[PDB]
C-alpha cells in the first residue's frame, strides 16, 4: 500500500518542497490508503561510485519513478545516463528533467527513459514556423554535435517533405577546429543567407568570430540561433540584432518540481486502478527477474493526459516528448536582450516591441539574392566551342571573319590534356 | 554502393558550376534529376564513313 | 598483454578450455607478457557488472575484458559501453545481450560487438530481392524505435539502386491497431513481398490480422529481421511456415572460436600499437577516487589468420557472417544460405514455395516449365556484372552444372534468357495471368527412348 | 540510349572495346581508314563534311 | 466486352478468402447481385478496401 519515490536532489529547500508537493498530492485524492514516501540523494563529484549508490539505494528502496534534477553542474557533460540504464534493466521509468539531448531521444537505447522537455530540433520546427511566416525556402545547415546532427538532418527532411524543398547546404564535421571558414565562404557565395547553427558554446563563438572577422554579419545575411548559442562567450561575440529563442520555465525549477510530481501522482493513481499488479524486486542479490509490467506502464505513460500546472497543458507523443511549449523568441538590440516574439504550440505571434534586424529597414531582409555572375561550365565542341591559346600572355587575337562581323572571344580557363 | 554522376553533371551538382551550356542530349534519365530549358538545336542521328 | 575474459553462461561451458586457449595461441609473441583470467559468472545483474570491473581493473590492471551473454537481455551491453566509456578500456561483446546491435556509440567510449547490425542486414535483405527479381513490394512500419533510419535507409538504397524499385507507400502505424484506420491502409497492399519492423509481441497481432485480413496467401512473401526472431525455442504458433529470417547465429562456429578470434584482434592491435608508440599500457588503477594513445579508431586495420575482422566507423564488423533461414513445415528455423565478403552465397538457390502455409489452403496455380537451348529460340546468356540483375525481356533461369565428372555434385548458376520462346511464354504470362516456374535441363537433348527409359 | 535499348545488348557488347575518349578521336582514326562507322549528330558531321 | 471472372460469396464473410477476391478486381464497373441486408456489408467492405 506504499509507492516509492527516488530522486536525485541537492539542495535542502527543493528537497521540502518536494516533500511539501508529496504531502499535498494526497489532498484531493481522498482517504485511500495509499501512501507516498520519498527518498532523494546528493552529489558526489565523481560518476561511477554515484552511479553505485544511487542505484543500490534505488533497488533497496523498490522506487516507481526516479528523477535527475541537477541544472548548474560544472561537468558539461550532462549524464544521468547509468541510474537510467539501470532501471531499463528491469524497465523502471526514470524522468529526466534538466538536458535535452538526442541521445536520449532514442528509445531502443533509453528503454525506460521519459522527459518534459523537448530536444532542440523541435526549434527546428518552430524555424519552420519561420518559414510558415517570412516565407524562406533555402537554408543553410551548420551542425558540428554528431551525436544529434543525424537527428536534425531527420526532422529538417520531416520538415521539408512538405513542402518538398532541398537544403541548399549542410555540414558535419568534429567539434573543435578553427579553419571552417573555406566553408563559410562557400555558403556566402550561394545565394541563401539562412543560417542554422547547432552546436555548443564553444563552436558558437569560434563560427561568431568567424563572421566577425570575414564580415559574415552585414547586410542580409540571416541569424537564427536558440539557447545554447546565447550563452557563455558566444553571447558576448554575437553581433546586434541576432534572433534567439528562450524556453519559458527552462531553468525555473521550483515549479517544474511540482508539475513532475503532479504528472507521477496521477499516473500512479491511474495505476492503482486497474489489475496485474507486480513490484521491482530485491535486485541487488539474486534477483535477475525483470519487472514484467514495465511496458505496461509504459503504455500507461503514453496516454498520461494531464490540465494541472503553470506551464500548461503536458503531453505526451510518441517519443515522449512535451506538447504544446510557450517558447520566447528574444532579439539582441545593442547588446540587450529584448523579446520580439511570442509562440504557442503551433503559432508565432510578435508582441508590440519592433523587430530592428542588423541590415537595414524594420522588415525582413529577402537574403536570396541570384548569381548575378553565372558560372559557366563546357565541353569542347568541336565545331561550336573553339578554344584557341593565347597569343603572348592572356590576350585573344581579335581576328576578323569574312562576312565583317568580329569573333567576340572570351577568357576561359581550361585543363590541357587528360589526366595521365 | 553508391550511385553517383560525374563530367558536367558531376561538376554541376556539386555546386562549383551553375548553368552547362553545352549541346545537352535530352532523355528521360536526366529529366528525372534536374529540370530542362527548351531545346535550340534539333536534330538526328547519322553515320560518319569515308 | 592482461585480458580478462568473464562469461555469463546458463549452459555448461567449463574454464579450463579458456585456460588452455593461452598456450599455443599467440605463438609469435610480440607483448612479452601476455596473461588471461578466465573468469565465469552465474548472476546477470549490473552490480556484479561494476564489482568484477572493479575487482579486475584494481586486479594488476587489466586492459582487455572480453564478455559474452546467454540472456536476452540488450541492456547489459549499454551497461559495458558505459563502463567503457568510463574506465577507458577495450570492452568486447561476443553473444548474446553482450552481441545485440546497438544504435549509438560514443567517442568516449571503445566498446565493440561481434555482430550485424540492421543497416548490413537491410543490404543484405535488398540483395536478396534484387537476386529474386521481387521488385514490386511494401513496407509495413509500427512504433518500434529505431524505424526513421530504417525508412531512410530503404529510400537512400532504393535511390542508389540499379533496379528502380517499385515500392508501395509505408504504411505507418501510432498505437496498438484499432482495426478501424489501420485497417484501410492495409487494404491498400496488393503486392507480394511485405517487410516489417517491429517487435514480436507486437508480430503476433500483426500476423493475426494478416491473416484475418488473409495477406498470407501463397504469393504474399514475409521478410523479417533477427531482432523481432527471439529464441529458437519460443516459436508460437501464428507464424506462417516459410517465413524469411536473416540472422548471424551461426551454430558451426562456437563461442570458443570467437572469443580465441576475439583475443587474435586484441593481441594484433596491441602488437601494431606497440611498434608505433611505447607506453603502451595504461589502465584506471581503482574505481575509488576523484588517455592519448587509445585503440578507438587503430584497430580498423586488422585481419586474423585470413579471416577478414575490420572494424567499421561505427563500431561493428565490415565483413560479418550472415545467415539466411527460412521456416520448414516442420515448424523450425531452417538454416539455408550463409554470406561471403560481399557477395551473397546460396546454398538453396532454388527457391522453395512452401504453398500450403495453413492447412486449408488448396491452391494449385504454379506451373514447372523447362525449356532446351537453341539460339533462334531461348538465347541463353550470363547475367550482367555491371547490374547483377537480368534486363527487362531477359528473364532469369538456373543451370545444374557439375564440378567434375568425379562427384555428382553441381551448382546451379543462374543465367538470362531471351529470344523467341522467351517472348511467347512472357505474352502468355500477360494473357493467362498464371506464375511460372522456368528452369533448364541438365540430362541432355530433346528425346530418345533407351528401354522403355526417356 | 542504347542501354535503354533492350533489343541491341550486341552493339552494346560490341562497341565498349572501342570507346575513344573524344570525338576528334574518332575523326583522327577514322581519317587514318582504321574506323568503319560512327554514331553521330547530325549538324557537326555536316559540317565536317 | 472484357468480362472479368465472377467473384462468388459463400456466407456471411470472414473478410479472409473474399477479399483476396476482391483485391483482384482492377477494372472499373462493378457488377454487384444481392439483397439490401448484404449491401450494406459489401459497400462498408469496399469502402475499406478503397
Ligand atoms: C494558442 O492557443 C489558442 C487556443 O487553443 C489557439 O487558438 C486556436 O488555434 C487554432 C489553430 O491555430 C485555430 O484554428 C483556432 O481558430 C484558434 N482559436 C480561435 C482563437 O479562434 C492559438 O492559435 C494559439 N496561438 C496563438 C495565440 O495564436
Ligand atoms: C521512507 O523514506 C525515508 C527517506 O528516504 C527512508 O529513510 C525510509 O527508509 C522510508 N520508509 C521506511 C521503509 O521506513
Ligand atoms: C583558419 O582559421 C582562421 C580563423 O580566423 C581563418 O581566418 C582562416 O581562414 C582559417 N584558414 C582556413 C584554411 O580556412
Ligand atoms: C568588412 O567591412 C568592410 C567595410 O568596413 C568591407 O569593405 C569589407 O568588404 C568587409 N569584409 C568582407 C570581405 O565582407
Ligand atoms: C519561477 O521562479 C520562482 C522562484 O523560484 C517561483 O515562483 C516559480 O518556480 C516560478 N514562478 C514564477 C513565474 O515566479
Ligand atoms: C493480467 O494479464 C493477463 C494477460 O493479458 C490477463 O489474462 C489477466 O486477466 C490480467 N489480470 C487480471 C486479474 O485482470
Ligand atoms: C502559454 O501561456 C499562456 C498564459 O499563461 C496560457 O494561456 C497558454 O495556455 C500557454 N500555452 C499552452 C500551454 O498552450
Ligand atoms: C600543353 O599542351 C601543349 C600541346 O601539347 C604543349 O605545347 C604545352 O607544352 C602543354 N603545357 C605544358 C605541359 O606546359
Ligand atoms: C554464484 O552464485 C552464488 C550464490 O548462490 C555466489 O555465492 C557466487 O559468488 C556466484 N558466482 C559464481 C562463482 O559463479
Ligand atoms: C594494414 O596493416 C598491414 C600490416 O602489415 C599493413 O601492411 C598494411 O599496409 C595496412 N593497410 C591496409 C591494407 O589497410
Ligand atoms: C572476398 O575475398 C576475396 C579474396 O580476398 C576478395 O578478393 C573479394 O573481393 C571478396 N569478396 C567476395 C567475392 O565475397
Ligand atoms: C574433370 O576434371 C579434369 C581435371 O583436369 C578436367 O580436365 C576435366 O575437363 C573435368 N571434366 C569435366 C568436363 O568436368
Ligand atoms: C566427363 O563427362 C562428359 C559428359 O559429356 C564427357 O564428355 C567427358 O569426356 C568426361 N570426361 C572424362 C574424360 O571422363
Amino acid at each position: 500500500k506504499i509507492v516509492n519515490i527516488g530522486a536525485v536532489l541537492s539542495t535542502r529547500k527543493h528537497e521540502q518542497m518536494f516533500r511539501e508537493a508529496v504531502n499535498q498530492a494526497n489532498k484531493r485524492h481522498g482517504s485511500w490508503k495509499i501512501q507516498l514516501n520519498a527518498t532523494s540523494v546528493t552529489h558526489k563529484p565523481n560518476a561511477i561510485q554515484m552511479a553505485l549508490s544511487v542505484c543500490e539505494d534505488l533497488i533497496s528502496s523498490q522506487v516507481y519513478a526516479i528523477l535527475v534534477s541537477h541544472p548548474p553542474t560544472p561537468n558539461d557533460h550532462f549524464t544521468p545516463t547509468p541510474v537510467s540504464y539501470t532501471a531499463g534493466f528491469y524497465r523502471i521509468p526514470v524522468l529526466g528533467l534538466t538536458t535535452r539531448m538526442s541521445i536520449y531521444s532514442d528509445k531502443s537505447i533509453h528503454l525506460s527513459f521519459l522527459r518534459t522537455v523537448p530536444p532542440y530540433s523541435h526549434q527546428s520546427s518552430v524555424w519552420f514556423e519561420m518559414m510558415r511566416v517570412y516565407n524562406w525556402n533555402h537554408i543553410i545547415l551548420l551542425v558540428s554535435d554528431d551525436h544529434e546532427g543525424r537527428a536534425a538532418q531527420k526532422r529538417l527532411e520531416t520538415l521539408l517533405e512538405e513542402r518538398e524543398s532541398k537544403a541548399e547546404k549542410v555540414l558535419q564535421f568534429d567539434p573543435g577546429t578553427k579553419n571552417v571558414t573555406a566553408l563559410l565562404m562557400e555558403a556566402r557565395e550561394l545565394e541563401a543567407r539562412v543560417i542554422i547553427l547547432s552546436a555548443s558554446e564553444d563552436d558558437a563563438a569560434t563560427v561568431y568570430r568567424a563572421a566577425a572577422m570575414l564580415n559574415m554579419t552585414g547586410s542580409g545575411y540571416v541569424w537564427l540561433v536558440g539557447e545554447r548559442e546565447i550563452s557563455g562567450n558566444a553571447l558576448r561575440y554575437a553581433p546586434d540584432g541576432i534572433i534567439g529563442l528562450q524556453l519559458i520555465n527552462g531553468k525555473n525549477e521550483s515549479a517544474h518540481i511540482s508539475d513532475a510530481v503532479g504528472v507521477v501522482a496521477q499516473a500512479v493513481h491511474e495505476l492503482l486502478e486497474k489489475e496485474n499488479i507486480t513490484d521491482p524486486p530485491r535486485g541487488c542479490v539474486g534477483n535477475t527477474n525483470i519487472w514484467k509490467t514495465g511496458p505496461l506502464f509504459k503504455r500507461v505513460l503514453m496516454s498520461s493526459k494531464y490540465a494541472d500546472g503553470v506551464t500548461g497543458r503536458v503531453e505526451f507523443n510518441e517519443d515522449g516528448d512535451r506538447k504544446f511549449a510557450n517558447y520566447s523568441i528574444m532579439n539582441l538590440q545593442n547588446r540587450k536582450l529584448v523579446q520580439v516574439g511570442i509562440y504557442n504550440g503551433t503559432h508565432v505571434i510578435p508582441n508590440d516591441r519592433k523587430i530592428i534586424w542588423p541590415g537595414g529597414e524594420t522588415e525582413k531582409p529577402r537574403g536570396y539574392q541570384m548569381s548575378t555572375r553565372l558560372k559557366i561550365v563546357t565541353i569542347h565542341q568541336e565545331p561550336f566551342v573553339y578554344v584557341k591559346p593565347t597569343m603572348s600572355d592572356g590576350t585573344c587575337k581579335e581576328e576578323f571573319t569574312v562576312n565583317g562581323d568580329p569573333v567576340k572571344k572570351v577568357i576561359c580557363t581550361g585543363p590541357n590534356d587528360t589526366s595521365p | 554502393n553508391k550511385k553517383e554522376w560525374n563530367g558536367m553533371m558531376g561538376e554541376l551538382l556539386s555546386g562549383q558550376a551553375d548553368m552547362i551550356v553545352a549541346p545537352l542530349t535530352i532523355n528521360n534519365e536526366r529529366a528525372q534529376y534536374i529540370e530542362f530549358s527548351k531545346p535550340f538545336k534539333y536534330q538526328g542521328l547519322t553515320i560518319l564513313v569515308k | 598483454l592482461n585480458i580478462a575474459v568473464l562469461l555469463g553462461h546458463s549452459h555448461d561451458v567449463t574454464e579450463r578450455e579458456l585456460r588452455n586457449l593461452w598456450g599455443p595461441e599467440q605463438a609469435t609473441g610480440l607483448p612479452l607478457d601476455v596473461n588471461v583470467v578466465a573468469l565465469l559468472m552465474n548472476r546477470t545483474d549490473p552490480k556484479s557488472l561494476i564489482t568484477h570491473v572493479c575487482d579486475l581493473m584494481s586486479g594488476a590492471r587489466i586492459h582487455g575484458l572480453v564478455f559474452g551473454d546467454d540472456t536476452d537481455q540488450e541492456a547489459v551491453a549499454q551497461m559495458l559501453d558505459f563502463i567503457s566509456s568510463q574506465t577507458f578500456i577495450p570492452i568486447l561483446g561476443i553473444h548474446g545481450g553482450a552481441s545485440m546491435i546497438m544504435a549509438d556509440k560514443d567517442p568516449t567510449s571503445t566498446f565493440f560487438q561481434f555482430g550485424a547490425s540492421i543497416q548490413q542486414q537491410a543490404t543484405v535483405m535488398l540483395k536478396i530481392m534484387q537476386d529474386y527479381d521481387w521488385h514490386v513490394f511494401s513496407l509495413v512500419t509500427t512504433i518500434f524505435p529505431g524505424y526513421r533510419d530504417f525508412i531512410s535507409f530503404i529510400k537512400t538504397t532504393v535511390d542508389n539502386s540499379f533496379v528502380g524499385w517499385d515500392m508501395q507507400n509505408v504504411i505507418t502505424l501510432d498505437t496498438s491497431f484499432e482495426d478501424a484506420k489501420t485497417q484501410v491502409q492495409l487494404k491498400k497492399i496488393h503486392s507480394s513481398v511485405i517487410l516489417l519492423y517491429c517487435s514480436k509481441d507486437e508480430a503476433v497481432l500483426i500476423l493475426s490480422e494478416a491473416r484475418s485480413l488473409g495477406l498470407t496467401g501463397y504469393d504474399f512473401f514475409w521478410i523479417v529481421p533477427s531482432l523481432v526472431s527471439g529464441n529458437t525455442e519460443l516459436i508460437p504458433k501464428e507464424f506462417p511456415s516459410g517465413l524469411i529470417s536473416v540472422s548471424y547465429d551461426d551454430w558451426d562456429y562456437s563461442l570458443e572460436a570467437r572469443v580465441r578470434d576475439g583475443l587474435g584482434i586484441l593481441t594484433t592491435a596491441a602488437s601494431s600499437m606497440l611498434e608505433k608508440f611505447s607506453y603502451i599500457p595504461e589502465a584506471k588503477a581503482s574505481c575509488y577516487g576523484q588517455p592519448l594513445h587509445t585503440l578507438h579508431q587503430f584497430m580498423v586495420n586488422v585481419t586474423w589468420d585470413g579471416k577478414d575482422l575490420s572494424f567499421t566507423e561505427e563500431g561493428y564488423q565490415v565483413h560479418p557472417r550472415l545467415v539466411v533461414i527460412v521456416l520448414n513445415k516442420d515448424r523450425e528455423w531452417e538454416k539455408v544460405g550463409k554470406w561471403e565478403n560481399q557477395t551473397l552465397s546460396l546454398r538453396h538457390a532454388v527457391w522453395p514455395r512452401y504453398k500450403s502455409f495453413s492447412d486449408c489452403e488448396p491452391d494449385d496455380n504454379h506451373l514447372s516449365i523447362v525449356t532446351l537451348e537453341e539460339a533462334p529460340f531461348v538465347i541463353v546468356e550470363d547475367i550482367d556484372p555491371l547490374t547483377e540483375t537480368c534486363v527487362r525481356n531477359t528473364v532469369p533461369c538456373r543451370k545444374f552444372v557439375k564440378i567434375n565428372n568425379s562427384t555428382n555434385e553441381g551448382m546451379n548458376v543462374k543465367k538470362c534468357c531471351k529470344g523467341f520462346c522467351i517472348d511467347i511464354l512472357k505474352k502468355l504470362s500477360r494473357t493467362v495471368k498464371f506464375t511460372y516456374d522456368l528452369y533448364l535441363v541438365t540430362n541432355g537433348k530433346h528425346g530418345k527412348k533407351v528401354n522403355n527409359v526417356w | 540510349y542504347f542501354r535503354r535499348q533492350v533489343e541491341l545488348s550486341t552493339m552494346y557488347r560490341h562497341m565498349e572495346k572501342h570507346n575513344y575518349e573524344s570525338a576528334a578521336e574518332a575523326i583522327q582514326a577514322v581519317r587514318d581508314n582504321k574506323l568503319h562507322a560512327f554514331i553521330w549528330d547530325s549538324a557537326v558531321l555536316e559540317f565536317e563534311a
